């Protein structure tokens, strides 16, 4: 039958799975924030262009929280124990490429913030590249998913 | 074996008291003196 | 600057022994002497729901704290010369109290389910509860942790809006909105806990 | 008072017994003399070396250190790490050691050294000077030898601090203090005698009141003593040395406490009484006699412990000659006959040079 | 990397906080055409008691002159950098340290030649510029001796660390003194650059620039007035700080340069300085270089204050108001000459 | 019998005398002489 | 019946809870005695107000001390090892919280303390810092009593 | 006859592939991305010349995801414990290979932005130098299709 | 019956709460007098008056010696595991108190002396600012003589 | 009697041979990439003739890969125990002796680069350096493939 | 030759180290009851590590004191009572070791 | 000349770092109750300590005041007076080692 | 030109190092005897850090 304590996979499968992306979307959001009000100190209009990577953030947050929701939905007390290595491995998995995503997208979005400070025509590059860390998060998720699901 | 089942959680619980303390430590060793007053 | 090369001395020390051991160990064929089961039959649940409790308690207090002073300092500072920042900055030492409250209820969700066991041998015996106390630890420092950094953004961003609200105070909404992004991670945290604690029952 | 003329006697002594050695006295003296004998020749010549000038200077101390050197060294029997003997060596009676239940003991003996027992009822009898060569050549001379070293040691520091705390009376009778003789000089050495001069008698009692028919579970001088300091008192478990101690320690430790307050504040109370008859901060004065009565106490307690560097040093060079025998001069014999002889020469040259 | 961001609050929110407010409390161009349209120095004054500026006139003579307004702007300054300075901790108090050195080397300069030519130390004292100190005693009464003054740098004055290259008194007569204040100032400006790589942090990213444009500047200019005066090319070159683009390849050029164009050669390779030596045309009723190079510095130390977690707003905030000063001191200039045709001669502080 | 918590008490007292010996000896190392009067002279 | 070592850890919890707590104290007391030294130069009639973080992180170290003589109190050799790590969560939270509120007091005491000495005005919002984080602490205390009952 | 624990190995491969390879591209959008936001101020027409080490950096991103999706969809439950060792290894190494790739990339394209600032002649060898860092991301590749089919 | 090494704990408990004491009182008088030795060079009228945190660390001296003789003078073999460690977490607990209590009595009280240095209305504050570290020191006494009675 | 662990020790052979490698080479490039971007402003025509330590940081990895290819190729599930000796020592050895010569590479490469930006007489000095790094890469190549057939 | 005091206060501090050190080491044997043993290892870390405190405060504060009572003599005399205090934190680990030498 | 004079007194760490090591490499043997073999250990180590102790007191000190006798001549006496308590404490390393050597 | 000598020295460094580790594999077998295994490391880390 099920080997005991065999559960204890999936758990950590959860957390890890929303822990190091949650520790990465609060990194990129709070230090785009300080940015922003240094922007918010030398000139107002492009406060509605400040939004970008905080959204993104939260995006790796729910990167992180749809895997550990679906971990934490197929708990249970009899597991296999070969479904919950798939489970912890998808879990920091995911967990840690949040944490790649978040902090990548902080470091470019404070640089695109005094970039687009003293020239608004930066703006669309660094969105690009803002972009690609959330491609890379969107990586972060979807092996998370196959395993989880395998 | 190699170990007494008894005070394995013992031994936890003591890295993790150890583990705060020296949080605690390094965050005192910080403290530093006043330098000349103003006026 | 000694305090951090004792710490990676202490780290480098662990790691080399742990990796001495365990290839000594794969060399000398030993029998099942780093025996997984006698690690984890012989653990207390106990201590998995007192430990969920406390780091869930404990982290949330230390986010909070966090931004607390972060926060103090902030407004402290930018309130020299512009005191009218006293009207509106307030609002994060408010969230560092939220950061608490996610915690503590929590803890009290967790702590409603302390029971007793009255059994010795662990073969086969409560095993509905060992997995059900374990969730409580991961639950537990799920938000514990959870409500930590959340505390810690909201106070490092409530700073920048602080220093910002000096010399303009019509931007703060538009400072505090990163803050709210910041309480809305730490309910993802409250709702994983929420989700691991929703299925289990102790003795 | 000059010390001079005290240390001029002193100060060989002490010397002598951190240098405890026969055959080093003699170089060192012939030293000595050889820049005494040199004394007019070495007048009338420049030496820019200021070593060999200060050195010269104090060449009749030299000759003290060196004539005390060598008694010292007669007294512990030792000359290069070797025992003098004088055929006195009268204690152990080795064929009626045999006679003593010791039969075919060699046998046993071609692995083990089998140490002779105490009080056979047919060995006694000390040596005509210092230790006995036996001794020398023991196993266990290290336990033997180094205990009364260390109370030799503290004996002769503790005869040593008297003579300077008489002195200081003979300065306040000098200068007419009868302050520092009523609440100065007395109090503080009936206070350090009541300890340390009884500690004295119980060293020469024990030593000459306890033998080896009593061994087995004889007394212990550092037991007795840490009982009196700590006022515990055991019914068994230490070989009482005689009746109704335990009531005369009670007695010493009390007058060595009483003896406190005299130098702490009974001076300064009669200097602030006579001067309000008279009528000086108090204070102060008080706090001067209170660092005067700690400074004296601990001065006591370190010097006390402190003198066993006499013992420290003495063993330190008795191992180094011992090592150095050992070592370079125990090498050089050899059953060959004249390539022994040959390595010797050369041997015993390196020999001297690290010696000297 | 993760080291900035976390400590930097823990002990200087405070003092981040006053230099912002202080920041902000700048004057703007607006503020600096409400002055120019006073036609008069107590228009002057009333204009400066519009804001925070004013008000320290009060309790002094009528009559109003430049001096009084320079002595007034200088009070100020040294007043609120003394007070920031004494409460503040030691990352901090280094910092403020170099910041004073760059002074402390003024003054020093000052105090000698008065014991070469013997005078007195305390007529001297009032003339040394504020932020001296010089609170340490025997370099006071020295009975003008260089032997005493030297001593008492290399003991007590804390510049003895750019004094072990500057020793023995010879350099102190034979050489002159424009360039041991050169030779101590390149000296100074290296040994601060390492000590700010050491925090390498926000404050790094900060500081390294501008001190580069600085040395880089300096070394220009030195190059350009060399022309006309007696200096030998090697003595030239030993006075280029190395912590500049210039120091792998530039300097050399500068070294042998002989002419202006061949000075604006070397600066055409690096577009950075191509654009200031172009806007600097040396016409005749025009900005000239240094005012290029003034705006530079003006618009870096602005950049700086886009970063809450550096200790380069402190020296920011000392640059940009000191050109305030400067500028203000302009203005009165023109106003007392009636050169209103010239008003428009000051760099602004955004 | 029982060498486990033989092994375990002894490995503690050894890492904490080793722990308490090597940091008084990192303290003793780097001892500041004061690197001023004299030693002003001698830089 | 009864676990083997079932009392050392009640014990070592109480005594965390004192040791954390008075740490927090200690960080207390440690970096406002610095702001007073520093400030009753320029205007000693304000020395009195800036006790008022001071006996608030000693309210601090009187949390920690009323759990630790609560856990004192109610140890006992015939532990069934569930009592024993009651009082051991019990124990260390409280103490680790009692840490936090009390570095949160000392240095937001130092600051505000500045504060009062150069603006008045900030006076009441440094009371207001320094009562947020005595509640702090508060909640550091009360889910311990809590625990030491469950 | 396999053991438990014989698939363990291959998931932790396929994670450490994504993992290493999703670090490697975080800093190459950390580097070369704070790089343009400080170069670009200067020269915007350069915004389309230089997006070139970030979508390397992709690149990289793309080499761990089909790697790891290549390990997920091969793993199974009965495994011989000597294929979970081969997917261990390959999902390892071509993770931290990618990460090399990564910094590798970091840094030059950092240098490259503002050495073709100063010189535009520069970009005739910063692509080169950028297809030699992929020319190791490839490196990776190889290693990771040898071990995992084997 | 007893367990053994039983007793072995409370004694280490004395020796913690010994050494950890003796290193308070060894740093809070030493960075003091240093105090002293810099301000009374100049002002040598208040020698008499910054003598109290040098008492101070003595009374956490002799807090330390009570307890480590009081446990020292308790010992016995035939100990049920259950007091020695009792023992142990009282020494621990005073020891650590008293080290709290030296550092911050120490560095408070070389604030104040150059407090009082330029402000003579400081020093009965900075007395009571003493006595609160003190107290704490105390709090830590009681816990500990609570659990060595016990 | 043949064991999986053989397998799992040639296969880490493998691994660190690479990885190490892949280590050097990158380092090596960015190294020689930022010193080529910074000689190319004064010296914008040697652009061509400034590849050459990244082709040799290259040639590390040619000498890496085979040897961790060739080990790869060489895998089986019937091993005696002895050339998984064999290949997990080749493997480490020319693994970090690849990242030993790749830093060797970039420092040289570097500085060689720097001297050169004046003095272009130092190339063939350069070039007498590179050839001695490319010594270090083949004593790392050399023992791997003698191991690999032992 | 004043200045000297702080040294021998080092010396005495060696004295206290000694001291019980030699009683451990007299006081040994190879068939010990394992509760004895134990005492003397818990005093021989106790007067090494009080020993230690008053090696750091000798040396600190003799230096501080030695700088000090050349500008101003009246900080003399306190820095002689700092070095008597010194003495008794040693003397205070000394109390315990010999506590725990015959207990 | 007076350069040579700590550094003779300096050799005397290494002579006592061979006093008690030759000792116990004459006197070693096979069949050891493995009681004395923790007594050598603990002898070894003393002394050992006792030389860095020594070691280290004897480097910064003869330094600073071989600086000071540079400059002021006077300075030679309190030199060598300081001096001597750094052997003195090397000395209760090596009375402790013997004591443990020969128990 | 003259300044490569060290550089010669430094591969002839690594050449002390290179040949002895081909002798070990020269002299390396499955069937050894536990104690020529065991001269092969010491011999190897030896000169290994030697050359270091």
């Amino acid at each position: 039958n099920n080997p005991e304590y065999s559960s204890f996979f999936g758990v950590m499968g959860a957390s890890s799975a929303m822990v190091f992306s949650a520790m990465g979307a609060a990194y990129g959001t709070a230090k785009s924030g300080t940015g922003i009000a240094a922007m918010s100190v030398m000139r107002p209009e492009l406060i509605m262009k400040s939004i970008i990577p905080v959204v993104m953030a939260g995006i790796i947050a729910i990167y992180g929280l749809v895997v550990a929701v679906l971990i934490a939905n197929s708990l249970t007390d009899g597991i296999t124990l070969y479904r919950s290595f798939l489970q912890l491995g998808a879990g920091l998995s995911v967990g840690l490429s949040g944490l790649a995503a978040g902090f990548a997208i902080g470091i470019v979005g404070d640089a695109g913030v005094r970039g687009t400070a003293q020239q608004p025509r930066l703006f669309v590059g660094m969105i690009l590249i803002l972009i690609f860390a959330e491609v890379l998060g969107l990586y972060g998720l979807i092996v998370a998913l196959i395993l989880s699901t395998k | 074996g190699f170990f007494s089942p008894g005070i394995w959680m013992g031994l936890l619980t003591t890295l993790f008291m150890l583990f705060i303390f020296t949080y605690g430590l390094h965050m005192i060793l910080s403290l530093k003196t006043m330098d000349r007053f103003d006026d | 600057t000694g305090l951090e090369l004792l710490y990676l001395g202490i780290f480098v020390a662990f790691w080399a022994c742990m990796v001495v051991v365990g290839i000594c160990y794969t060399i000398f064929d030993l029998g099942f002497r780093f025996d997984v089961a006698w690690f984890l039959t012989e653990t207390s649940p106990f201590m998995w729901s007192n430990l969920g409790i406390g780091l869930a308690i404990s982290l949330s207090v230390v986010g909070a704290a966090w931004g607390i002073y972060i926060t103090g300092s902030s407004i402290i500072g930018g309130g020299v010369k512009a005191p009218r920042i006293k009207t509106k900055n307030l609002v994060s030492i408010i969230f560092c109290e939220a950061v608490a409250i996610y915690g503590i209820i929590m803890a009290i969700v967790i702590s409603n389910m302390a029971e007793p066991f009255s059994a010795t041998e662990p073969k086969a015996i409560g095993h509905r509860n060992y997995h059900a106390g374990y969730s409580m630890f991961g639950a537990g420092l799920t938000v514990g942790l959870s409500n930590l950094f959340c505390g810690v953004c909201v106070g490092i961003v409530g700073s920048g809006a602080a220093l910002a609200d000096a010399q303009n105070p019509s931007l703060f909404v538009k400072i505090l909105i990163v803050e709210i992004f910041g309480s809305a991670i730490g309910l993802f945290g409250v709702i994983v806990a929420i989700l691991q604690t929703s299925r289990v029952k102790m003795g | 008072i000059n010390p001079a003329p005290y240390t001029v006697i002193t100060f060989p002594f002490l010397f002598a017994v951190m240098f405890g050695d026969f055959g080093h006295g003699i170089l060192m003296t012939l030293f000595a003399v050889w820049m005494v004998l040199r004394e007019s020749r070495i007048l009338s010549q420049k030496h820019e070396n200021e070593m060999f000038s200060m050195v010269f200077s104090g060449r009749y101390i030299i000759l003290l250190m060196g004539l005390f050197s060598i008694y010292t060294g007669l007294i512990y029997n030792d000359c290069f790490s070797k025992s003098l003997n004088i055929f006195g060596s009268s204690w152990s009676v080795r064929p009626m050691f045999t006679q003593g239940n010791w039969t075919e003991e060699t046998l046993l003996g071609s692995s083990v050294l089998q140490l002779n027992p105490a009080i056979p009822g047919v060995f006694g009898g000390p040596y005509p000077f210092g230790i006995d060569p036996i001794w020398n050549i023991a196993t266990n001379k290290l336990t033997f030898l180094n205990s009364f070293k260390m109370k030799m040691s503290v004996i002769l520091g503790i005869i040593h601090m008297l003579f300077g705390v008489s002195l200081s009376l003979f300065n306040h009778i000098y200068f007419k203090k009868p302050l520092n003789i009523y609440f100065g000089f007395i109090p503080e050495i009936i206070f350090m005698s009541s300890l340390f001069g009884y500690l004295v008698i119980l060293i020469f009692y024990k030593w000459t009141a306890y033998d080896a028919h009593s061994s087995r579970n004889a007394p212990s001088l550092l037991i007795h003593f840490i009982n009196m300091f700590l006022f515990s008192y055991p019914e068994s478990g230490n070989a009482m040395l005689y009746s109704g101690q335990k009531g005369i320690q009670c007695f010493l430790i009390v007058v060595a406490m009483l003896c406190v307050p005299w130098m702490l504040l009974f001076k300064p109370l009669i200097l602030r009484h006579q001067y309000l008859r008279k009528k000086f901060d108090f204070g102060d004065t008080m706090v001067h006699q209170a660092i005067h009565t700690i400074e004296y106490c601990l001065g006591c307690i370190s010097n006390t412990a402190s003198y066993l560097r006499l013992w420290a040093l003495s063993l330190a060079h008795a191992q180094l000659s011992e090592v150095l025998w050992t070592m370079v001069i125990h090498i050089g014999l050899h059953v060959r006959s004249l390539a022994g002889g040959l390595g010797l020469f050369f041997i015993f040259a390196a020999f001297a040079t690290l010696t000297v | 990397s993760f080291f900035p961001e976390l400590y930097f609050n823990v002990d200087n929110g405070y003092l981040e906080g006053l230099v912002r407010g202080l920041k902000a409390g700048v004057l703007s161009q607006a503020d600096y055409l409400n002055l120019v349209q006073c036609e008069t120095l107590e228009d002057l004054k009333l204009h400066l008691q519009s804001t925070d500026y004013g008000n320290f006139l009060a309790n002094e003579a009528s009559p109003l002159t430049v001096s009084v307004i320079d002595d007034k702007l200088k009070e100020k300054m040294v007043v609120e950098f003394r007070h920031m300075r004494n409460h503040a901790y030691e990352p901090l108090a280094s910092f403020l340290d170099f910041i004073t050195y760059s002074y402390m080397i003024d003054n020093v300069i000052l105090l000698i030649t008065g014991t070469l030519h013997q005078r007195s130390i305390a007529e001297l004292v009032p003339k040394c510029h504020p932020l001296g100190s010089f609170e340490q005693m025997e370099a006071v009464n020295i009975a003008q001796t260089p032997a005493e003054l030297y001593n008492a740098i290399l003991v007590d004055t804390p510049l003895a660390a750019f004094f072990q290259d500057c020793i023995s008194e010879q350099d102190l007569d034979e050489m002159n003194i424009e360039i041991i204040r050169n030779t101590l100032y390149k000296a100074y400006l290296e040994s601060f650059y390492k000590f700010c790589t050491l925090l390498g942090g926000t404050t790094a990213d900060a500081m390294c620039p501008i001190l580069e444009f600085e040395a880089d500047r300096r070394a220009f200019i030195i190059t350009i007035n060399s022309f006309g005066t007696e200096l030998s090319k090697e003595d030239r070159a030993k006075l280029f700080p190395h912590c500049g683009r210039l120091y792998p390849e530039g300097l050399a050029q500068l070294a042998r340069a002989d002419d202006y164009e061949q000075v604006k050669n070397v600066a055409d390779y690096y577009p950075e300085y191509k654009l200031l030596f172009e806007g600097a045309g040396s016409n005749p009723g025009d900005k000239t270089l240094e005012d290029r190079f003034f705006e530079h510095e003006v618009k870096l130390n602005k950049l700086a204050f886009l970063n809450q977690f550096h200790f380069g707003v402190f020296y920011a905030f000392v640059k940009l108001k000191e050109q305030e000063c400067r500028n203000i001191v302009w203005i009165a200039e023109c106003i007392a000459q009636r050169h209103r045709a010239k008003i428009d001669n000051y760099i602004p502080i955004f | 019998l029982e060498y486990s918590v033989v092994f375990n008490l002894v490995l503690w007292i050894m890492i904490g005398l080793a722990l308490a010996v090597i940091i008084t000896s990192y303290n003793i190392w780097n001892m500041d002489p004061g690197y001023d009067s004299i030693i002003y002279r001698m830089t």
